[PDB]
DNA sequence: TTT
């Protein structure tokens, strides 16, 4: 009951605002703040007390577990709530079936880790909600700046900025001295690098001749082909930096020159949809959501045909066939998918994806465009990547216990996005975070 | 030697060819 | 550079 100020203040404001009708509540708490320590008591006060229509959400698959798992109560992406919109926006469209609970017949609506939102999400959430169901959200406003390919505007999540979202800020470090808290509180502020050695759970960085000899040696070292990574984290900027490096991880972790080895357990980068036609309108089930960890069963190499209508010939596409199985807490299911690992060989399947364009882009022989098997043939495939090596930007919403740095990359990233970029890249490694 | 603009690059050429695996 |  007894906080600082600002969890002294915030909690009362929330309350304050949602007892009353209209205000629109956010909280910004940065790094050693304890937003995740504040979010509970907005939890536990209001599930003893009479208000109903408490519902929890996430923008992403990772933070929905560090949530349902920290509280108790069921949480769900903030896609699955609001008639999701999958990779691809759209509206009122179901593909789970959970029985979920977003009956939009709420008094309150929750979503933490507000530091990824677009324009997109929040005017979709805006025509969603009710007159009854204010919005109180926590997060960071120092972390990466949300990722609009379609805006030349540097802008940051509109949670804070907003009118009726007229946010609170927490503003003082509790936990009298700790080494990375004491270093990410100076990066927010644009110093970005220093070494602090206390204790020997802490932050230190590497240089010199054998800069990533030593650096990598000690996370072998770290790490001893564990098998148990999950907590030992690796993250970079580019998608070039990483794909060596966790090749480097595997050749020494699973012995093998294969992109893909049998019993491995891998992160995916897209939904895998499993599609099915009823009466010939297309329905979908989401079997895997973005960040669900899974499993390998059996690998192989293979090829298959790839045709669309209207186009000449037949392809070459040479991909992997791999069955993979659920991993984890979440309802196991076994299905297969279809992925390339050939950068040489990534582009041969563009070029199909580019030639039939034009074939639709005008297809006047004949009546309509058949544009269905573009997408039949592109949803086939998928994304993945390795655990050990993630990149910065999907690197969020999970704290880990001993972290790892790749600076060279970010020469390219801006002057705003570096902080953000450091700020989360320092904040991920709960005790130990190496850099170099 | 302020430059850290080629330090980095002798770091990342370091992990463009990494060391004859062990 | 970024999903």
């Amino acid at each position: 009951d007894d906080l600082t100020e600002g969890q002294k203040n915030a909690f009362n404001i929330v309350m304050k605002a949602i007892k009353e009708k209209k205000h629109h509540v956010t909280i910004n708490g940065p790094a050693g703040t304890g937003a995740t320590t504040l979010t509970k008591f907005i939890i536990e006060a209001l599930i003893s007390t009479g208000e109903t229509g408490i519902i929890l959400a996430a923008p992403t698959h990772a933070a929905k577990k560090i949530l349902s798992k920290l509280s108790g109560k069921e949480a769900s992406t903030i896609h699955s709530i609001l008639k999701i919109n999958p990779v691809t926006y759209e509206e009122n469209v179901l593909f789970e079936q959970k029985e979920v609970p977003d009956l939009a017949k709420c008094r309150v609506l929750i979503c933490d880790e507000v530091s990824m939102y677009d324009r997109k999400l929040f005017k979709i959430l805006l025509s969603t909600i009710p007159p009854w169901c204010t919005i109180i959200g926590i997060g960071d406003n120092k972390q990466i700046r949300p990722v609009d390919p379609g805006e030349n505007t540097a802008y940051i999540s509109p949670f804070f900025t907003h009118k009726d979202f007229y946010q609170c800020e927490l503003t003082e470090v509790k936990r009298s001295n700790a080494p990375i808290i004491d270093v990410a509180t100076d990066v927010r502020n644009g110093k970005w690098i220093y070494d602090k050695v206390v204790d020997g759970h802490g932050v230190r960085g590497f240089t010199g001749d054998t800069a990533l000899r030593d650096f990598m040696v000690n996370y072998f070292s770290i790490v001893k082909s564990l098998d148990d990574l999950f907590e030992n984290r690796v993250m970079a900027f580019t998608n070039k930096s990483v794909d060596k490096l966790n090749s480097i991880i595997r050749k020494k972790i699973f012995e093998t020159d294969k992109d893909f080895i049998v019993g491995e357990i891998i992160v995916m980068q897209e939904p895998l949809f499993k599609t099915y036609k009823i009466d010939g309108k297309p329905v979908s089930e989401i079997i895997f959501n973005n960040g669900q960890l899974v499993r390998i069963i059996e690998a192989e190499y293979t090829s298959t045909f790839v045709k669309a209508r209207g186009v000449p010939g037949e392809y070459l596409i040479r991909h992997w066939d791999l069955t993979v199985e659920t991993y984890g807490d979440d309802e196991y299911y076994r299905e297969k998918i279809k992925i390339i690992s050939s950068d040489e060989e990534l582009y041969k399947f563009n070029l199909f994806l580019g030639k039939t364009a034009e074939t639709y882009k005008n297809w006047n022989k004949g009546g309509k465009a058949p544009w269905s098997d573009f997408w039949d043939a592109k949803s086939q495939f998928s994304k993945v990547k390795a655990l050990p090596a993630s990149t910065f930007h999907k690197a969020q919403g999970m704290s880990v216990d001993r972290a790892f740095i790749y600076t060279p990359c970010i020469h390219y990233a801006d002057v705003e996005l570096a902080q953000q970029l450091l700020y989360v890249g320092v904040t991920r490694g709960r005790y130990d975070v190496f850099y170099v | 030697a302020a430059t850290a603009a080629k330090k980095a690059d002798k770091v990342a050429d370091d992990l463009d060819a990494f060391n004859v695996d062990d």
